[PDB]
């Protein structure tokens, strides 16, 4: 018989890399979620999901840097982490 | 066959678990800004035609039971599944208001064999949470 | 900016 | 100004966290086998994540273990793509 | 947006191929891995990578190899590829004589510890176990 | 088929 792995077709879109802090702004929300929503909104009508998640990686990595009165938490950066067990391309639209 | 079938009658559910307030007994401070995320998410997936369900401040037990119930739904006419988790966490862990639960136990409910009506269908987990206490100092470009 |  | 020091890495794992990875004594491992073939077939057209996705599909659908040991018989495998990339990767220019 | 891949050199492709392990470790000979190594070597040569195949490396040689490679000058290189073929556990790959944290290997190429790769794609391809669970699969 |  034809089977598929039971772990196939999962996509885990983590906001940060393994072992790291994730950053959240009190007024604007988390870096990752604000970036994810903006990229979905701008591109979900035409880009495949991995590519969209790749624009989110770039936005979080380039447009955000932490500001903190505590030097230990000041000027930090974040990269999100795409974990894909997907087996096909994902488009949030249909023709 | 290079692309998932997304023309089922429904796009699918989008469960958003928004945990903002934690028991003292965890030493986790209020997650200010999370409601802006939860609302942004709700509107974003609504536009993508997902059946959004927002839940707020769930204990670990409630997260597990909620996920069990959802995975026991009949998703036959749904193209996909999305779960967004907004909370404190550690590597491999998401926090309920009263403590940690393994992400593995949450995602296992949707495995290809224990959720038959999502077999073959994309199952997305969006996780806004810490995965430890490392800090990235970045490098100038 | 806070940490999660 | 600054980029994360963890950015622009891609980790192409042969299997999911916590799992075994399968290797055939004669043909090679399922993942490498499939990776070389997709690269061979598509590296002149497809972006690299798309190629790794097709690799995911190849491993998931075309392999299943055979063993006289029922413990290890009829088992399956899915690879696991971990991306911190910030841009599209084409192997051509 | 995509990585600039028109630098003079595509970059290095380092293949570590561990087939035979010291008895102390007690692991099986990784039969079939030579087919893997040669396949990779030809595949990446075809993509115009500078392939360097290494075989039966101790945990010490793997770490020194990665450091020396990270200390090279990748300025005219578009990218970096490392392929690990060996036994492993979650987060670990094995040298012929024992385990090494993958993180120890990839940290040499961090954006601040290897500047001539800063901003360029760094690919790690890992064929090795991540624990002992088996996927029973599901019929479709 | 064997395991890595």
């Amino acid at each position: 018989c034809h089977k598929i792995p039971v772990e196939a077709d999962f996509l885990y879109a983590y906001s940060t890399a393994p072992g790291y802090y994730s950053w959240r702004n009190s007024k604007d929300g988390s870096w990752f979620i604000q970036s994810l929503c903006a990229m979905l909104k701008q591109y979900a009508d035409k880009l495949e999901f991995m590519h969209i998640l790749t624009r989110v990686n770039r936005k979080v990595a380039t447009e955000f840097e932490s500001f903190s009165f505590d030097a230990t938490f000041h000027a930090k950066k974040q990269i999100p982490c795409i974990v894909s067990m997907l087996t096909k391309e994902l488009y949030f639209y249909h023709h | 066959d290079n692309s998932y079938k997304m023309d089922y009658p429904e796009m699918g559910l989008c469960i958003i678990i928004n945990n903002k307030n934690f028991h003292k007994s965890t030493g986790m401070t209020s997650r200010s800004g999370t409601d802006v995320d939860a609302a942004n998410l709700r509107e974003t997936f609504r536009n993508l035609k997902y059946e959004v369900r927002n839940k707020n401040d769930l204990t670990r037990e409630e997260i597990v039971e909620l996920m069990r119930d959802v995975s026991k739904e009949d998703h036959s006419k749904r193209s996909s599944f999305v779960c967004v988790l907004l909370s404190h966490g550690e590597e491999g862990i998401i926090f309920g208001t009263n403590g940690p639960v393994d992400l593995k136990k949450i995602t296992n409910f949707f495995r290809g064999d224990r959720c038959r009506s999502l077999t073959g269908k994309p199952k997305l987990f969006i996780i806004q949470a810490c995965r430890g206490t490392e800090l990235d100092c970045g490098i100038e470009t | 900016d806070m940490q999660x």
